[PDB]
């Protein structure tokens, strides 16, 4: 009798924390290239990475 | 039962076959009846059933 | 009626043509399983004009993909209606909501 | 001793808690009896219980079930529909003709179906179809027997020995009378075995069964089903 | 909102319940996910395929 | 036709591929009916029929179950194992101490239990055990008592009074003489309604009794149960 419940599909509790280090992350990628010190390519490929 | 492209068996089960086998062949720590001896299969389906 | 529904259903239902809409608000004089005489309003008649609409129900007729056209009455005799209120409901069609 | 012989489970009391839900308790049983009688019991019931239904319609007014007729608000297949789901008990025979005249404006339900004495309305009030004008006459036979399970339309046109008149419309029979059947067994106290048990049956039925009636019928048809085990050639 | 209002009526609110198997009657191992559904039939009948 | 009339199984075969394995096919039976009636014979026989069987052992020289005995090369469970697997009648009384003891190299023999003139092995040749010592003696005490379905020996390890004296060793209940019972459903095709079920029943007795012989028992017993709802 196995089934597929909505609890089934577990999500990790520590998922929120890396999506804000990544945003971070990002946001602080962003102001840089908006000081000039790296350019669009390098720092979208920072993002991407 | 062998597919001449490459000779790997093409009868296998798929989807709920092997759920079924997995199911059954797996090992949980405190189930019910744990620790005992059996004399064989047929002990094993009448104690199950 | 669908349990679980976007709203979306009275909107495409009244849009569509399958149901029957009344033009005027009134009562509903007559009701029967193939025609409804609804008798519109003192404010809403035209002058020089006897008062009532007349609204004949398709049933039972073929459709293109060789189906049924059925139009079942959803108003009960002397319950007031208004414009833009539904009727008859049309096919696949459960008091003016999409029934698929 | 003990061992070997085995307790008589009985029928204590029957508890009607509606016109349609009962609830039946049998005491006492082993352990492992409760949950073999029971089921077994409520694999029975639900598809092999005879009981009454409607198969023909005839309206003088209509000649095929597809059309309408003046002055009721429903079509002839809702109509037909809602004659489905009525509810008769009929005793002495299986084939019953009843007769109904209704003129006016108001719903018109099984009450005006013309009482008859075998044949009895265990749902008066059940709401057949709805007259909306005054000139409005509408008069219907309506052809009920006795069978078990379901029995389709294509299944019953099958026999067209005689060929049935433009008008009399067939409709779909379900004989079974039982709806809704739920056992629990629990924990019985009698005398200080402190391992008997006993079993609780709910049954949601259309009320032209007796709860009581139902359970000897199903335990006299195991039985009988039964009896060829028994024998074993 | 879900769980909510499941919970405002008599059910759990994982949303899985306990069954029983039809042909044998023995309890079924783990709770399965049953509830109400709306179901479409579609413009392929069999008979007007065979 | 008639509402009370039912179709039965006219058509029962019997197939012997020896005398503990038996396979009886009935057809037709009402549509669902052959799930009912095969699933209460394979309830009735594994947990309802009576039988004799081995409740607890009593070992000379053995004082626990992971004790080992230099004499016999098997284990103590091995040789319970082998104890739990014999089929005993027992008839007459309900329980039944059977002393035995063997002194001589090789296999153990259920032949070898002193005859009590009551009880009866049905597989006298049953190995027991294996000693390889040539001056070991292994003798013991076997308590047999007829009883009703399966009690693992975790649920009889409540009420601890009467075994109190080390030594007695619980074993395996084995009460009920019914192994390796099954049941299946195919479809029976008979005049035009083919929904018809036909069940095939695998029955392996332990020996005591005919695997025909316990099916009817289970029959008679499911009918003298249900005689209070009768007509």
């Amino acid at each position: 009798g196995a089934s597929v419940g909505i609890d089934d599909m577990v999500i990790p509790e520590k998922k929120h924390e890396i999506i804000s280090e990544a945003e971070a992350e990002v946001a602080e990628i962003q102001e840089q290239f908006q000081s000039g010190l790296v350019t669009a390519g390098e720092r979208y490929n920072k993002v991407i990475d | 039962i062998l597919s001449p492209a490459n000779g790997e068996p093409i009868i296998v089960p798929s989807q709920d076959v092997v759920l079924g086998l997995y199911y059954m062949t797996r090992d949980c720590v405190n189930a019910k009846g744990e620790g005992m001896v059996l004399t064989g299969p047929k002990e094993a389906e009448r104690l199950y059933r | 009626k669908p349990l679980v529904g976007t709203g979306m259903e009275r909107a495409v239902a009244v849009d569509s043509g399958v149901t029957a809409v009344a033009k005027r608000g009134g009562v509903v004089q007559y009701v029967d399983a193939s025609r409804i005489v609804i008798k519109v309003n003192e404010d809403e008649m035209y002058p020089g004009e006897a008062g009532i609409d007349i609204y004949n129900l398709t049933k039972y007729t073929r459709s293109n993909q060789n189906t049924c056209i059925n139009q079942m009455p959803c108003v009960s005799l002397g319950e007031p209606v208004e414009r833009g209120d539904v009727l008859a409901d049309g096919p696949s069609t459960d008091l003016g909501e999409l029934a698929l | 001793g003990s061992v070997t012989e085995f307790l008589k489970p009985r029928l204590v009391d029957i508890e009607q808690v509606s016109s349609t839900h009962a609830k039946v308790t049998l005491e006492p049983l082993e352990r492992g009896f409760g949950h073999t009688l029971g089921n077994a019991l409520r694999r029975i019931l639900l598809s092999s219980m005879p009981g009454c239904a409607v198969t023909e319609v005839e309206i003088d007014g209509v000649l095929h079930e597809y059309s309408t007729k003046e002055g009721v608000q429903e079509d002839i297949l809702e109509i037909l529909l809602n004659l489905k789901g009525l509810a008769v008990r009929v005793q002495g025979k299986d084939e019953v003709i009843l007769t109904l005249n209704k003129s006016g404006i108001g719903p018109v339900t099984a009450a005006d179906i013309t009482h008859d004495g075998d044949v009895e309305i265990v749902k008066p009030q059940h709401v057949i179809c709805h007259l909306t004008d005054e000139n409005a006459s509408i008069s219907m036979r309506i052809k009920v027997q006795r069978g078990r399970g379901y029995v389709p339309a294509s299944t019953r046109i099958h026999s067209e020995e005689d060929e049935r008149p433009i008008g009399r419309l067939l409709v779909d029979a379900c004989y079974s009378p039982v709806e809704r059947i739920a056992y629990n067994v629990e924990a019985a106290r009698v005398e200080q075995r402190t391992d008997l048990d006993k079993l609780v049956i709910e049954m949601e039925t259309n009320g032209t069964i007796d709860p009581e009636e139902a359970i000897r019928r199903a335990a006299t048809i195991l039985a009988e089903q039964l009896e060829a085990f028994v024998d074993l050639r | 909102e879900i769980k909510e209002l499941l919970k405002l009526g008599d059910l759990p609110t994982s949303g899985q319940i306990r069954l029983y198997d039809g042909r044998t009657g023995e309890q079924f191992e783990r709770p399965v996910t049953v509830g109400y559904m709306y179901m479409l039939k579609l413009n392929h009948l069999v008979d007007d395929k065979m």
